[PDB]
């Protein structure tokens, strides 16, 4: 999801009703500025059948 | 006397990706009292080259924010690299 | 020309290129990149 020929999906929000973009304070910004990279993990997935 | 504050290091050329590859530099320089002490390692900083507001961002070595008490002078110094596994050397005088 | 009542035109910000110094009143060339090919506009 999506299919093979389309661009990926974008996530930037954290509410239930999407406002309030995700923040980062000053030390994490300066660590991100110095060439580091963050890692993304998954934990669980809920769905239907 | 002229003391050095920092090193606006490796200006943006037409062919450089290696400045996006390093994260740490390691300094050895001569302070004003008890010269040629070993200093520690830090992370690099990104600033505008020569302070121009219309100019790209290069590396920078903020030499004031290290384990010193005093200044630096125009004498013997070495500037080494932390590539991601090994060590390497880049600047000498 | 910096007029606040004048339409918006092109601009070539020559300070934000791969220089260290200045430019002078001598030989120069200034070229388009059209969408596929190359092309030339200005010469002194």
């Amino acid at each position: 999801y999506p299919k093979k020929g389309l661009s990926p999906l974008a996530l930037n929000t954290m509410d239930q009703f999407s406002s309030r973009l995700i923040p980062i304070n000053y030390d994490q910004l300066k660590k991100l500025d110095a060439g580091k990279q963050i890692k993304l993990e998954t934990t669980q997935v809920s769905g239907n059948f | 006397n002229t003391y050095i504050n920092g090193m606006y290091f490796a200006p943006t050329q037409t062919n450089k990706e290696a400045l996006d590859y390093i994260q740490k530099y390691r300094v050895e320089a001569t302070l004003q009292y008890s010269g040629f002490k070993d200093i520690g390692t830090k992370d690099k900083e990104m600033r505008n080259y020569l302070g121009d507001p219309n100019q790209p961002k290069t590396n920078y070595v903020n030499l004031r924010s290290y384990f010193t008490g005093g200044e630096n002078i125009m004498t013997y110094k070495k500037l080494r690299i932390y590539a991601i596994t090994p060590d390497d050397r880049e600047l000498l005088v």
